[PDB]
């Protein structure tokens, strides 16, 4: 597991004004390794396709009572021509 | 001789420049921030799972020691020990209310649980509190005192 580097190590000290070549080294923590601890993403257990089905579960439940709404306010028109025509009439019968 | 008993401090600090975040953390951007690391601060979403191994998954990824568990949360000595540290205390601790953690992706709390390693931002939230005021000074005759 370690990586390939055909070059040990190399030394020509460190002199603060004569810094030239500016290149970046690695820069590392001061904490043991073992810490730095695994890589875990783990998924939602609700899934893509769980979530459609729940949410069509829901729309087709709703969908019902949608429906009864409909039909329940769907026989005021027949209650208005049922309940005002024998009206009309009978003030026609004067 | 003359009074100054009970009455002035409030057309006063109400005060605008103490909520900070923009200059004075900039002035002091570019480093690498000391020794520190979680202790904890990401947030998470649920855990598609039930209370009991619990138990199983949560401590035993809690599973091996660091080396030095370093600086916050001491409990007990006297008092000018706030004075020479052996011990932390004070670079996460200078005021508080500017007082800003290392910091871990804003973390995009809450989500899941498994991990990866730490990167923050820049900082801002209000420890409106001042009176066991940031600390390590202390004794037991003027707060039993305030009763």
């Amino acid at each position: 597991m370690d990586p390939y580097c055909p070059f040990d190590a190399l030394d020509v000290w460190e002199h603060r004004r004569f810094i030239v070549a500016d290149s970046r080294n690695f820069i590392t923590p001061e904490f043991p390794r073992d810490f730095w601890m695994s890589p875990v993403f783990n998924l939602p257990r609700e899934t893509a396709a769980e979530q459609v089905v729940v949410l069509q579960a829901q729309r087709t439940a709703a969908a019902a009572a949608l429906e009864n709404a409909a039909m329940q306010a769907a026989e005021l028109p027949v209650d208005i021509e049922r309940r005002l025509r024998p009206i009309e009439r009978n003030v026609h019968e004067i | 001789l003359t009074q100054l008993t009970l009455r002035d401090a409030m057309g006063t600090i109400c005060h605008s420049s103490l909520l900070d975040v923009e200059a004075t953390l900039v002035a002091l951007r570019q480093q690498h921030l000391d020794r520190q690391c979680y202790f904890g601060v990401y947030v998470a979403e649920g855990t598609e799972d039930t209370l009991d191994v619990q138990m199983g998954r949560f401590m035993e990824t809690w599973a091996d020691m660091m080396p030095h568990h370093p600086h916050w949360v001491n409990e007990h000595l006297t008092i000018l020990q706030f004075i020479a540290p052996s011990n932390p205390r004070l670079r996460f601790e200078l005021n508080p209310a500017f007082d800003f953690f290392v910091a871990p992706g804003d973390v995009d709390l809450p989500g899941p649980q498994r991990p990866p390693e730490a990167m923050p931002t820049v900082n801002a939230t209000l420890r409106i509190i001042n009176g066991n005021i940031p600390v390590p000074l202390c004794p037991i005759s003027f707060r039993d005192c305030r009763g």
